[PDB]
């Protein structure tokens, strides 16, 4: 439960960084561009377990 | 993958400033939804190909249906500019609504026709068509 | 360079089109035009059928909310909701028939051809009665007319026998192995083609989280 | 010692990279060339040279490009410009003046000692010393294992980790320096082969070479590259190397040692190297195919004879007086070739264009240089379509911030193609060039 | 068509040399022989001479190029000051005609 | 993008080595400098410039030498001239244009992979992984030893041997890269310290620094060099490495891999390295001693006041008419010093 989930989350974060790295080249409305961000949330039955 | 939350943000070119944060495409006008959806989808597709594990794409092509059904001219220009900047190849499918921009940014055209219940397909460059 | 691109598209006895037809597409980006209800979406649907694992026919019409057609209707070639009578005149072809499609990707010093052959045997409409076969060729001498000649000169075994003596050919009876082989050959992610099919006509975005948690990752 | 001076003089006289260093406009040229490699090149060069007057444009850029091509700084195959080794060497020298990763480190000494030991062991053919060395290494490994099992796990220091990372990056990134050299060697070998073929023309040699299926263009660099790529084709160690690198990258000391671009380069070493290695085989195949196609033409003797005749004619051409118009207009003897006929036997597209209208309106505004209302602008420039134009003018007026009055009406009468009459009850506007001179459209 | 004089003959010989240079380093594929005027200017200045202004020499070269285009050996100039050499010159400057013209010019010089 | 253009323009404007390369007389001067570092220098420069007119020798040679001294490509301390990093960089660039050792070889790939493994193992704090890797390496060595005892001794081929030898030489010669950089950093640190002291002249700082025995003039390059030489002082590995080098030196492939100068360079690596390493510490000690002597001199305030007065005098001197003889001969107000009877 600890190792597998945490490793998967870390890999997902690294991959997301890699994805948002290349977004900056393409130009949105002049003087603007887009960036994707993620936040971590823990809830539900996990605590109970 | 269900232990995260995602959001998009618009950041000005010079400097680094949050200008607008979004979790979707709600409350927008007609053209805004189309441009946002096309931009995010094409960026995700470009990543999803070979450059996912780096290197250049091996299968580069993308099909758009009913292109520019609700936007104006400038929005279409931005769309084409971004699509070419991403480095792919596009095929367009439109009714006779707009053809100037297509003539400006394409090289070959296909004309379909129906007469009864059959169909006829013709292909031609623009130079030959101009002489008629 | 080293990037494959679509170059031409075939069609034979499919949907509205009848007989033999083909179209050429320049690799610099091409346009398709025609009056309303002339067959534009049919060509793209036929192309899309060959790649994704679950087609969404005529998606762009509704903006991304509903699907409206199915494979059998295209194969037999219905041309309307119909009138209702003794003879279903709103159906182009009845009884035993054959349909075959093919697509061609080209790259510098390379050429790859795909395609499929389907047929019925008797007057029926069950989904199980659809005899199907998918192909993947490498040599240039493989052509659609050759496949049709082989089919008319024999049967399923006659078609399968091409791999035994020919080269650069791999028939697949099940689509799953075909897709696995294609993905291994092209070195692409597991959800690329379904993502392309979804992006073909989607014009909204309810929440990016669904897109990322179902397609991208 | 003087031989060195002579060689330096020759190098200053000959080597194109040094000549580019001696060039007056070296900074702009180097910046442009480095940016490009990441017809249209002339456009980019002219655009860059534009805002650098300080200290023709198109003509000078073309002349410089052609001079460098003659100097073989870059090559031109069919319609494209390709780089050589000298460009990369000069670029490296130029950008190395900022920051260089030091090599005189203890870690480098350790690696050198290990490699020296490996070489000395490998070159030995004795079957006894190898066994003794293996036994000694196993004994040392067992000692280390016993010490570790005693609880002596050694973790390196922060500075040590930084130095190790820097040295690893420096040694790893140096694998891509020799790529252009092989292509240059192949091209020069091909040119020498073509010169030898044309000089020889003997058909027996051409027939023998065409019959022979053995690979042409044989240089030691080709063999070295082939061996390198053949050992590179084994992915078993490549996967382990990639996994080890990705494991290393997740360490707190990484931001203190390498910047973003270096980390990005290190993350994708394996696939990038494989693709780069593959990229040269196609070039070799195309070169061989073109050589074989040229050989099959069988026109080398024709070209040799025609060149000899042209040389003879140009030798004769130095004994005539070109300062006389009468001699220059004296007819020669050449049969008419490709004689054509004697002329005669003696018996809902288009729609609207925006850019042109915008440009013409801008030209009218700048040439008049005074405020103009809609009526005069319509009179001077009658429209094809009455609508789609009033809206454009009103939109420009509103966007520019120029005020528009709606309390007064101006009547403009227009006649379409099919005669008839229309009356437009437009409001009043005033248009000037200065306000709207700095807004894109 | 009219006959050919010595100035046009020398220009044709230079263009033939250019075509030889293009043809030597050529392989499979569709390509064209294009030469800029500025490259051709000094070589013809070597024989004819040099005029006071570059405008005079440029006008003379343009006139000669138009005269040769009238014979179908080249085409009109493009937007980048270049001309295209048609392959017909290969049959115009075949070795037999080259030898005949060389002998005739040698006789012209010698007496 | 344009930032790199500006940086390269500035580099052309600033870097002394680029200025030397862009000079008209670069080749002969570079050859003379290479010969020298292998009054007297100016005389030799004039000698070389003499029989190369082609294209007052003493008049111009001194001017070029002094300009390059101002350009700082050569450092003049008291009466002697010494080279710096830029000159050596230019020399290396010039001599590299002829022959460059190939770097895209399989041996370098193997070395890269093995060093990656070594560093990754060394940076892992977990004990279980260390134990597992140790056992796996022992097992692999045992398998290789069993194969060798089975009679499978392998010897590198002649081409492979030459490749390895050339790679070894390339790696070994890299040890002498950045010796002068430390010296230049120490010189610039000395200049910065002197300027800071003069700009300050507060006697408290000088007294505290003199009282403090902490060694000043500390640079990161100094720390790296100190660690490198501390590891270098272990002669046990040096002797073994030298013995291996001597053993390798006698092989049939030596003439076909390297020339005589390369063999000479590989012959005396350890002694020359020790000599050059020892040479740096003496220079650092001299620099520290001179810094302390200048601090103990205690004339910074006087020099600062004299500089301010000279600045004021030169500012005022721009408002007079120097074109008139009478004003140039007007007597000034200066008492005589050291009058002779
Ligand atoms: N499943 C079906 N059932 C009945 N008719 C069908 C079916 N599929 C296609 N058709 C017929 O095929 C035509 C529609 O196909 P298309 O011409 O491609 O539509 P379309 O090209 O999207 O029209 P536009 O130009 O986009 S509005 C009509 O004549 C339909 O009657
Ligand atoms: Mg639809």
């Amino acid at each position: 439960l600890l190792s597998y989930i945490d490793h998967e989350v870390s890999m997902i974060e690294e991959r997301l960084d890699d994805l948002n790295s290349t977004m900056q080249r393409v130009d949105f409305q002049p003087g603007r561009y887009l960036r994707l961000v993620a936040k971590k949330v823990i809830h539900e039955s996990l605590r109970t377990l | 993958r269900f232990r995260l939350e995602f959001a998009v943000s618009v950041i000005d070119r010079e400097g680094n400033n949050l200008i607008e944060t979004r979790t979707g495409s709600q409350g927008g006008s007609g053209g805004e939804k189309e441009i946002i959806a096309s931009y995010v989808l094409t960026a995700s597709l470009s990543y999803a190909l070979c450059p996912d594990g780096s290197s250049r794409p091996l299968f580069g092509t993308i099909v758009l249906d009913q292109a520019f059904s609700r936007s104006s001219h400038a929005v279409a220009g931005r769309i084409i500019a971004a699509l070419r900047e991403f480095g792919l190849h596009a095929v367009f499918i439109t009714p006779n609504k707009e053809m100037r921009l297509l003539r400006h940014h394409t090289r070959s055209a296909v004309v379909v026709h129906r007469r009864g219940v059959e169909s006829s397909l013709v292909s031609l460059s623009w130079e030959a068509l101009d002489e008629h | 360079s080293e990037t494959f691109i679509l170059t031409s598209i075939e069609l034979y006895n499919w949907g509205g089109f009848q007989g033999y037809h083909r179209a050429e597409i320049d690799p610099s980006g091409t346009a398709v035009i025609g009056p309303t209800g002339s067959g534009k979406t049919t060509l793209v649907d036929a192309l899309m059928t060959l790649l994704c694992a679950n087609p969404r026919y005529n998606l762009a019409s509704t903006g991304g909310h509903e699907s409206d057609r199915d494979l059998v209707s295209y194969v037999r070639g219905v041309t309307g909701p119909g009138d209702g009578g003794v003879e279903q005149s709103h159906i182009a072809r009845q009884g035993k028939t054959v349909t075959a499609i093919a697509a061609t990707l080209e790259r510098d010093g390379a050429q790859v051809r795909l395609g499929a052959v389907l047929w019925f045997e008797g007057t029926s409409s069950s989904a199980s009665d659809l005899k199907k076969l998918w192909l993947l060729s490498e040599s240039p001498e493989q052509t659609l007319e050759h496949w049709l000649s082989q089919h008319h000169a024999g049967g399923m075994r006659a078609l399968r026998q091409m791999e035994k003596d020919g080269m650069g050919i791999w028939p697949y009876p099940s689509k799953k192995a075909f897709l696995a082989r294609l993905r291994d050959y092209f070195e692409v992610g597991e959800n690329a083609f379904t993502l392309l099919n979804r992006a073909a006509g989607l014009k909204q975005l309810n929440s990016i989280d669904e897109i990322f948690r179902e397609l991208v990752l | 010692a003087q031989q060195r001076s002579e060689r330096y003089v020759s190098a200053r006289s000959q080597h194109p990279a040094w000549l580019l260093l001696a060039s007056r406009r070296a900074p702009l040229v180097l910046g442009c060339l480095r940016t490009l490699f990441e017809e249209d090149a002339l456009q980019a060069l002219s655009e860059m040279l534009a805002a650098y007057a300080s200290q023709a444009t198109h003509l000078q850029a073309g002349r410089e490009l052609r001079e460098w091509i003659k100097r073989r700084l870059v090559v031109e195959r069919e319609g494209r410009i390709y780089a050589t080794d000298a460009l990369e060497s000069a670029i490296q020298f130029v950008d190395s003046l900022d920051s260089r990763i030091m090599t005189s480190t203890a870690s480098r000494l350790s690696v050198v000692q290990r490699e020296i030991e490996n070489l000395e062991t490998g070159l030995n053919p004795s079957p006894t010393g190898r066994i003794a060395s293996l036994r000694r290494r196993i004994q040392d490994l067992e000692h280390e294992l016993a010490r570790v099992e005693a609880g002596h796990v050694d973790v390196l220091d922060e500075a040590q980790a930084i130095e190790g990372m820097r040295e690893v990056y420096n040694l790893a990134t140096s694998l891509r320096a020799d790529f252009r050299r092989v292509e240059d060697s192949w091209r020069e070998a091909d040119r020498a082969l073509r010169h030898s073929i044309i000089s020889e023309h003997r058909g027996e040699i051409v027939d023998r070479l065409l019959d022979g299926q053995d690979a042409l263009l044989n240089t030691p660099e080709g063999r070295v590259f082939e061996s390198f790529q053949q050992q590179l084709r084994q992915s078993a160690e490549l996967e382990v190397m990639r996994e080890r690198l990705r494991t290393i990258l997740r360490h707190p000391a990484v931001p203190k040692a390498l910047n973003r671009p270096q980390q990005r380069e290190l993350r994708w070493l394996a696939l990038r190297l494989v693709r780069e290695s593959q990229a040269v085989l196609q070039a070799r195949a195309r070169s061989e195919r073109d050589v074989r196609g040229f050989m099959k033409t069988g026109l080398a003797a024709e070209h040799h004879r025609v060149g000899q005749l042209l040389n003879d004619f140009f030798n004769l051409a130095l004994s005539v007086d070109w300062q006389r118009q009468s001699e220059r207009r004296k007819p020669a003897c050449l049969p008419p070739v490709g004689v054509a006929i004697t002329g005669v036997p003696a018996i809902a597209f288009d729609g609207l264009d925006r850019e042109a209208l915008i440009h013409d309106t801008l030209a009218v505004l700048v040439e008049q240089g005074r405020p103009v209302s809609l009526g005069e602008l319509a009179s001077l420039l009658p429209p094809a379509h009455d609508l789609e134009t009033f809206a454009l003018w009103l939109a420009m007026a509103r966007e520019a911030g120029i005020e528009v009055l709606t309390e007064e009406r101006q009547f403009v009468e227009l006649v379409d193609e099919d005669e008839q009459r229309w009356g437009f009850n437009l409001p009043y506007v005033g248009l000037d060039h200065e306000a709207l001179k700095d807004i894109d459209w | 068509r009219q006959r050919l004089n010595l100035e046009q003959s020398l220009l044709i010989a230079i263009l033939r040399q250019h075509f030889i240079a293009y043809e030597q380093e050529s392989g499979t594929g569709a390509s064209q022989a294009l030469v800029a005027v500025d490259e051709l200017i000094p070589q013809l200045q070597v024989y004819l001479g040099e005029l006071g202004s570059e405008a005079k020499e440029r006008n003379r070269i343009i006139t000669l190029l138009d005269q040769l285009k009238g014979h179908g050996l080249v085409s009109a100039l493009d937007a980048h000051d270049r001309v295209i050499i048609r392959p017909i010159i290969t049959h115009l400057a075949n070795p037999e005609n080259l030898q005949a013209l060389v002998v005739w010019l040698r006789e012209q010089v010698e007496g």
